[PDB]
């Protein structure tokens, strides 16, 4: 009775979860400190911050977040699929069917899944060649609150994600986040945001006595630094002698002057100021002579230098340098041009040869929607980035589990031992994936849930709806949406993943019985 | 408080038969109070056998009695309405209205539903005395009793109240009657004219059709035997005489034929073989067995005197179905007893049923059959029945509650909501979510169709038109139940103590 | 209790309380119940249409489970168990989903649909051989009466225990409770042989004189039917004479018994010419019996009173009247044969035969008890068959046809419903189940392989209780009538949605 106390304890930190699945999840309340209290709807967040004093559940917690650090984001699907399987495997129990007659149907359940998933139910990377397609639905899905401006924003992400190309092992075409630059503003019309192919920012205006104003055949991928206001001090107070820590510092003015007219006697017209500058010296700059710029992103400073396949410190020590650099940092930026675009003093960088990244400045109104902008852009950016860098696909939501519920069930029929039921009663279970999100969804779950079994029971059975394979649903909606018109997705490696660390899970913590 | 103690009453009373109510609705079992138990549909013989000890309780009651009295269909309908309205009038004086402007706007309102109801009416029966449209016409109360058997018994309700309808004025609801068969298939029912009983009848079938009833209740007795002490008696003579006592008795029987005309006669106490051959000498015939009920209706249908009397008959009985005949349609032979002149030309249904818990529960069907085809006798209108009215009629009080200024504005719009919780309750019983049914409903019924009702028979929340359905319901039967609901619930929220 | 769920789910348990009475009495093996009388009588029966009726139920779930359970009773018999059994496990199957919240009036038409379905799939699948007219068929109600017979695990004289019912049944037997058509078991003796009877008639005579002269083989015998009995000290006459010569006491011990003889001359010169009685006789009464050149048997049993009622048409005297010949019956057989140490006497031969009884002699007790239940099984099994269009693979087989034919339908079906018509296929699990655990209590163990082999192609096979493997149910000649099954199944899903149809139980005490 042990394990089932075990059993109960499962089912309560599961129950925590239960809620919190899906992007609509209700948000929880968890006091690890009496002093804060934490309102988050996040899976991971929730089960890391919450412990439970129970054995079981913190097994069962400890694997959740095993599968969290290694293959990413789902370990609220884990927590669920688990302990779900293990009610069921309990009420197994309860009809006289061992332990371990579970075990061995939940292993050979794992098994069949890890194979039917991979099989049967894939994309091959290429989103079956309607990338131009799930992307246009998954804009819509991923950014709910855009709502009429839509398809723009998929025309942008498809090319300028595949625009990018990460490096490493056997080259895998992963197209980072950071890749683009989100460039927040505001003041015009909402109908576009240009995407810089390319990277942007802003500089001193008047002063640009160098070609950036106009085309530039070649660039450079140069830091920059000007200052008065005690920036760099040689000699420390270690003395007293009173006149004598004043000229070391106008010196280094001077010496730093040396510096930007061996660097402008150079010329390529791809200057940037680091960080460090005082607000004394940016007043003073402007009228004193100064090729600055106003100390734009040192993130962006650093993409840009990876986008240029040149960074400072290949030539130099420092982001300020004092030796003369070497011509390391000759850029190669086929196409720069400086524009009064979209109403501001922007500078406009095409695709920069070697490694590159992109960018994109936005065309907005007003503060606060641009800022829901903002928020919109890093997540279908992000959720792309899931999609494709996941260079296998599984259909998202319920398709997947419900598809294996019917299934499962089918070989269950079809098995033929001791741990018959096991099978069977591991993919009844398994359901509860697509009843979680149709709860969360506001809708009844009993018929979605259903609609789902129906869909795929006639997909499965007569092969002429092969297509009626690929419909679940995650979001609140009237009649459950197909993912091949629809865009809702999940990586098959993390998904199968989960699942089997879930069904290890389970294993483990009906292993032990008293 | 005293006052939401009262209401209380109404409020578990009205969740009491909101399960019942229509088509899909819950069952119920209720126990006699001599633990006979059977499961029924109709509410009220719910409240005929659940005791309502509270004072409100009986309010709604004796309003669901008179509505009986009045028009029998749509009983219920007015418990759970006054239920839901007192249950608005609840949610009035927590908000803090007085009782006394409660009612004003209840009665304003329910005025106005009065007089707007007419302006619902989406057609008429305008062809009585024809199957085609009568049958239809009995199916919605059918279904709100018994769902399984829609049409068959509303076409055999048809073909037997069309033929008591000759007077072209209006008839008489007991006409229509209902006798027992069990063992049989419900299907295996049918209609008879005048009244029919199942059990056997003494002699041989003479059936003449000027037998002018010799009117009996109990005219024989049971076997009895005298003790000469406390030991019983030795002697056959008391059984001789007897013997011969009732064959002088039907002798003088075939005198009496000259006043009485008598060739049936109809007893509650046993006879033997020996009235069998005596009767079959005769020509007569005579029931053995009828219960008190039948008796005594057939007492004062046909206009006779009855007594439990050995005597042979008498002038004073005249008999009223003087046609009398026997049947054995439905594998079951059957008495019968006719009037061939039209006016009270009183006809039956021989009511087939393996069950005696489901025979009450379609004899119950039945009667609220025969209330409606009285309805539609009395008035021809119709209304789109099926929560259709109700939110209609919501929706006009709800338009008159925003464009009427005042402290009644309140009570316009929560008597509107009780008009709304209607539907609700019928969308509960058949299994589907109340909000949104209501939701869709209402959102259809504000522009186009006047009369789309739900589709209780749907698993999603559904909305079908109610004409093209033939669901329909009665416009006066409908007006008198708001009628009584809201002046019963007026009566029961005006009461602010009860008092032993 | 209150209104909705918290009432329904009373009315749940209260029919899981009243499966527990017959939960473990399905299978033929299954476990006997003992119900005591609050007489104090203690009474034995393992048929559950027994148990319902001794057993008296106060609880309104029950009551109508009970109901229901009569009148299949009324319809079969057998198939009281499954009948209730199938209303608590739909029951028990839709409790986690009623106490989910969704509203019954789903469960009840999804249960309509389903069973529904279910009887179309039964029609469907249904087969038939019938053609009982040839010789072949006759021993194939043979082989079927032997697979009901099986526990015995006799040699060749199992198949002719077969023979001799199938033959006593099929001869001009219609469909009824069979009651006449009884068995007797008898001490010693081969088991190998037994007496056909050709009727039925008295069980043990007695030791007197006039049992071993008895007139054997009566041609046609006239019978007289009574109760009342002359027998020693059990009357006389208080008479005081004085003594007037020695021949004078002789009136008093004549009027102690001259009503007597006079009454036995005259009922027996009655027209009858063999007389019954339900109350013991006097060896003496024997001796003036034989005086009458006739014989009598007294302490007859009730049943044997009824047994003529329907097969000898005759009809009660009960007492010295009725000095006619019309209201008596008739025999064509008649003889005494002391079945091994059993003092049979034997009157038979009837104008209507429907009882053709057997009676057993096999030297024991703890086998013809379970082989009389066995035998009533096997003669009731074969009519109930050939009176119904079509018979069907039983024995937990069909069970698992229509659980596998439901469940695919339902895992096709959109909306809530198909959750309800999975939840129905699995409790119409329960009767394999049953079947298994009242056998071995290795339900799980073969069900498993049962379910598995049923699902990987169109077949018949279920369980077998005879060697707790799986075995082709049909051409095993273990069967269920098609028209039955529909009945225990459609009556079970009746009672199933209407007794969870009802919301509140009202009381006006
Ligand atoms: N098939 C149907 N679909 C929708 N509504 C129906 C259907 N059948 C009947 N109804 C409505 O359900 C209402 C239920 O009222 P009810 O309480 O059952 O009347 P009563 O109890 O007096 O017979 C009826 O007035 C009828 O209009």
């Amino acid at each position: 009775t042990i394990r089932s106390q075990n059993v109960m304890a499962a089912a309560s930190i599961a129950n925590i979860v239960k809620s919190s699945l899906g992007p609509v999840g209700l948000d929880k309340m968890l006091v690890d400190d009496i002093g804060d209290v934490t309102i988050t709807n996040d899976g991971a967040t929730i089960l890391k911050l919450l412990e439970v004093e129970h054995p079981a559940a913190k097994v069962l917690c400890e694997l959740a977040d095993l599968q969290d650090k290694e293959v990413g984001d789902g370990t609220t699907s884990v927590v669920i699929i688990a302990a779900e399987l293990l009610k069921n495997a309990d009420e197994l129990v309860k009809q006289k069917i061992h332990p371990t007659s579970v075990i061995s149907g939940y292993r050979l359940a794992c098994k069949e899944a890890v194979r039917y998933i991979n099989e049967n139910l894939i994309v091959n990377t290429d989103e079956l060649g309607r990338d131009c397609l799930i992307n246009a639905a998954k804009t819509s899905m991923s950014s709910k609150i855009i709502g009429i401006n839509g398809d723009f924003f998929a025309n942008m992400v498809v090319d300028a994600v595949l625009a990018i190309k990460y490096t490493d092992i056997r080259g895998q075409p992963r197209y980072p986040v950071n890749s683009v630059n989100i460039l927040k503003a505001h003041g015009r019309s909402q109908m576009e945001s240009m995407l810089i192919s390319g990277y942007a920012l802003n500089c001193v205006v008047g002063s640009q006595g160098m070609p950036k104003r106009i085309v530039n055949a070649k660039i450079a991928c140069l830091d920059f630094s000007l200052q008065k206001t005690k920036m760099k001090l040689g000699v420390q107070v270690v003395i007293t002698d009173p006149e004598k820590l004043d000229q070391i510092r106008q010196r280094e003015s001077d010496i730093t002057k040396e510096r930007i007219q061996k660097i402008l006697a150079t010329g390529a017209n791809v200057i940037l100021t680091t960080g460090g500058i005082d607000d004394m010296c940016l007043k003073y700059f402007v009228e004193a002579g100064a090729m600055a710029v106003r100390r734009v992103l040192k993130r962006d400073l650093k993409r840009i230098a990876k986008a240029s396949g040149a960074t400072i410190l290949s030539t130099l020590a420092n982001l300020e340098g004092e030796e003369t650099f070497e011509a390391a940092m000759l850029g190669q930026a086929e196409e720069v041009v400086q524009e009064r675009i979209c109403d501001d003093e922007l500078i406009l960088i095409k695709n920069t040869k070697a490694r590159t990244s992109a960018s994109i400045i936005l065309r907005g109104a007003n503060d606060f929607m641009c800022d829901e902008m903002e928020r919109s852009l890093h997540d279908a950016l992000c959720v792309v980035k899931r999609v494709l860098e996941s260079k296998s696909v599984v259909p998202g939501g319920g398709a997947v589990e419900a598809a294996l519920s019917i299934y499962l069930e089918n070989y269950a029929t079809s098995m033929g031992s001791r741990e018959q039921l096991a099978i069977a009663e591991f993919a009844r279970s398994l359901l509860v994936i697509p009843n979680t999100l149709a709860v969360n969804a506001a809708q009844d779950s009993t018929d979605l849930v259903a609609k789902l079994r129906a869909f795929h029971n006639e997909a499965q059975v007569n092969p002429e709806r092969k297509n009626l394979k690929w419909i679940g649903l995650d979001l609140s909606n009237g009649k459950p949406r197909d993912n091949k018109q629809a865009g809702v997705f999940e990586p098959t490696i993390v998904k199968v993943k989960s699942l089997k660390f879930a069904t290890e899970a389970a294993i483990t913590i009906l292993r032990i019985d008293d | 408080e005293a006052v939401y103690r009262n209401i209380q009453a109404c409020k578990e009373l009205a969740q009491t038969t909101r399960t019942a109510y229509g088509p899909n609705g819950m069952n119920k079992m209720v126990i006699n109070h001599l633990e006979k138990l059977f499961v029924t549909n109709d509410a009220a013989t719910i409240l005929r056998e659940l005791e309502v000890q509270h004072p409100a309780a009986k309010m709604i009651v004796m309003a669901s009695h008179m509505q009986e009295q009045e028009v029998g269909d749509g009983t219920n309908f007015v418990l759970v309405f006054a239920g839901a309205l007192l249950e608005l009038a609840e949610e009035l004086l927590r908000i803090g209205l007085s009782v006394s402007e409660v009612i004003e706007g209840y009665e304003i309102a329910c005025r106005k539903a009065h007089e707007i109801l007419p302006n619902l009416v989406c057609c008429s029966a305008k062809n009585l005395r024809d199957i085609d449209e009568v049958s239809s016409l009995l199916r919605t109360s059918i279904m709100s009793k018994q769902y399984g058997n829609e049409v068959f018994l509303a076409k055999l309700i048809a073909q037997a109240c069309v033929s008591i309808f000759p007077d072209s004025g209006h008839f008489n609801v007991d006409n229509i009657r209902v006798c027992k068969i069990l063992g049989s298939g419900i299907s295996s029912s049918s209609v008879l004219h005048g009244m029919v009983f199942k059990k056997e009848t003494e002699g041989d079938v003479t059936s003449v059709k000027d037998a002018k009833i010799a009117v009996y209740s109990c005219p024989f007795d049971g076997m009895i035997t005298e003790t000469k002490g406390t030991v019983l008696i030795k002697t056959a003579e008391e059984l001789m005489n007897f013997s011969k006592g009732e064959e002088n008795l039907m002798d003088a029987q075939v005198k009496a034929i000259a006043d009485t005309g008598a060739n049936v006669v109809v007893t509650g106490g046993k006879v033997a073989d020996m009235a069998l051959h005596y009767a079959n000498k005769y020509n007569i015939m005579l029931v053995r067995l009828n219960s008190k009920w039948d008796l005594r209706r057939l007492c004062k249908t046909v206009g006779a005197t009855a007594l439990p009397r050995l005597t042979p008959p008498v002038l004073e009985e005249m008999g009223h179905c003087d046609s009398v005949y026997l049947s054995e349609v439905g594998d079951t032979q059957v008495v019968v007893f006719k009037h061939e002149k039209e006016d009270g030309a009183i006809s039956t249904i021989v009511l087939r049923g393996s069950t005696d818990n489901l025979m009450d529960d379609i004899e119950r069907a039945v009667d609220d059959g025969v209330n409606t085809f009285k309805v539609l006798t009395r008035d021809k209108r119709l209304v789109p029945g099926g929560g259709a009215t109700e939110i209609e009629l919501a929706k006009q009080i709800t338009s008159y509650g925003e464009t009427c200024p005042g402290l009644e504005q309140y009570a316009i719009k929560k008597f509107a909501e009780a008009f709304e919780a209607i539907p609700r309750a019928l969308a509960e019983n058949s299994g589907v979510k109340a909000n949104e049914v209501i939701s869709k409903l209402y959102a259809v019924h504000q522009e186009g169709n006047k009369n789309v009702g739900l589709d209780i028979e749907a698993e999603v929340p559904a909305v079908k038109d109610m004409l093209e359905a033939g669901i329909l319901d009665t416009y006066l039967g409908k007006y008198w139940a708001i009628k009584l609901a809201t002046n019963a619930a007026v009566t029961v929220l005006r009461v602010d103590q009860i008092i032993m | 209790s209150s209104q909705g769920i918290p009432q329904l789910v009373s009315n749940i348990s209260a029919c899981q309380v009243i499966a527990e009475a017959v939960r473990t009495t399905l299978g033929p093996r299954g476990m006997d119940k003992l119900i005591v009388d609050g007489r104090g009588k203690a009474t034995i029966s393992n048929d559950g249409a027994t148990i319902l009726k001794l057993l008296d139920v106060v609880h309104p779930a029950a009551k109508t489970l009970v109901d229901i359970a009569k009148s299949q009773d009324a319809e079969v018999g057998d198939g009281t168990t499954s009948v209730t059994l199938l209303a608590a496990e739909f029951l028990k199957q839709v409790k986690p989903y009623v106490e989910e919240g969704l509203h019954p009036q789903i469960i009840i038409r999804a249960f309509r649909t389903a069973t529904q379905l279910a009887v179309n799939k039964i029609k469907e699948i249904a087969v038939t051989v019938k053609k009982a007219d040839k010789v072949e068929q006759r021993k194939l109600l043979e082989k079927c009466a032997m697979t009901a017979l099986s526990s015995k695990l006799i040699s060749q004289q199992k198949a002719f225990f077969a023979k001799m019912v199938v033959d006593a049944v099929m001869m001009l037997d219609d469909l009824l409770q069979l009651k006449m058509i009884g068995i007797k078991k008898v001490q010693g003796g081969a088991l190998e042989d037994s007496q056909l009877v050709a009727g039925v008639a008295f069980k043990k005579t007695f030791s007197y004189a006039g049992f071993e002269m008895q007139p054997k083989k009566y041609h046609n015998p006239k019978i007289a039917l009574l109760n009342v009995e002359l027998e020693l000290k059990a009357e006389k006459d208080n008479a005081e004479i004085r003594v007037h010569t020695v021949e004078d006491y002789q009136a008093i011990v004549d009027a102690e018994w001259n009503i007597l003889y006079d009454k036995l001359e005259k009922i027996h010169h009655s027209g009858a010419k063999v007389v019954l009685s339900k109350l013991p006789i006097g060896d003496v009464a024997t001796q003036y019996f034989a005086d009458r050149d006739m014989f009598c048997a007294g302490r007859v049993p009730e049943e044997d009173l009824k047994r003529t009622m329907m097969a000898c048409g005759g009809s009660i005297q009960t007492s010295v009247n009725a000095l006619s010949a019309d209201v008596l019956g008739r025999c064509q057989v008649f003889e005494e044969t002391q079945i091994g140490g059993e003092r049979y006497n034997f009157f038979t031969g009837c104008p209507k035969a429907k009882t053709c009884t057997f009676i057993l002699r096999g030297g024991a007790e703890q086998f013809m008890e379970e082989t009389e239940r066995s035998l009533h099984d096997a003669i009731m099994i074969v009519r109930r068959a050939i009176k119904n269009d079509s018979v069907v693979a039983g024995g937990g087989a069909i069970e698992m046809e229509l659980s596998k034919y439901l469940r695919d339908y339902s895992r096709t079906i959109p909306g809530k419903q198909q959750l309800l018509i999975g939840a129905y296929a699995k409790a119409l699990e329960i009767i394999p189940r049953q079947l298994c655990d009242n056998a071995g209590f290795d339900a799980t163990n073969i069900l498993n392989k049962l379910r598995a082999r049923h699902a990987q192609g169109g077949t018949w096979y279920g369980v077998d209780i005879n060697n707790e493997d799986i075995a082709d149910n049909f051409e095993a000649f273990v069967w269920e009538p098609a028209m039955v099954r529909i009945n225990a199944l459609t009556a079970a899903s009746e009672a199933a949605c209407l007794i969870v149809s009802v919301d509140e139980t009202i009381k006006n005490p």
